[PDB]
């Protein structure tokens, strides 16, 4: 025979996080990588599919 | 649904230097009275301006 049971207790409310988005950058592709390029968007084109 | 980006670009750009030279006296160099020899041809410099 044993128990132990309490005889009063506490609300400990604390902390609690869980990120929920991120920053959504869209980055695109033709001027990120080429800015007032048109060679590197001429050359990334065909890359394409990335 | 997602179209395309614009990269705009108004008036292009501008550059920029500095004010006008400073301690660059070129007249008194190439309209000198003081001239050298050619096999006593002078050497000065001209810096930072
Ligand atoms: C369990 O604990 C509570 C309070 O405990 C306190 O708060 C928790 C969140 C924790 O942080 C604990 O570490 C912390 O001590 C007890 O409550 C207390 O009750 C007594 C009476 O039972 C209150 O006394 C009052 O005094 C005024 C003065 O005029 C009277 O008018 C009231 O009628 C009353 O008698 C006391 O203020 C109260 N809070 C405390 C002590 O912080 C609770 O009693 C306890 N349970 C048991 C079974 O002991």
């Amino acid at each position: 025979n044993s128990i132990a049971i309490p005889t009063n207790f506490t609300i400990s409310v604390t902390t609690e996080i869980l990120p929920v988005s991120m920053t959504k950058t869209s980055v695109d592709c033709t001027m990120y990588i080429c800015g007032d390029s048109t060679e590197c968007s001429n050359l990334l084109l065909q890359y394409g599919s990335f | 649904y997602q179209t395309s980006n614009f990269r705009v670009q108004p008036t292009e750009s501008i550059v920029r230097f500095p004010n006008i030279t400073n301690l660059c006296p070129f007249g008194e160099v190439f309209n000198a009275t003081r001239f050298a020899s050619v096999y006593a041809w002078n050497r000065k410099r001209i810096s930072n301006c």
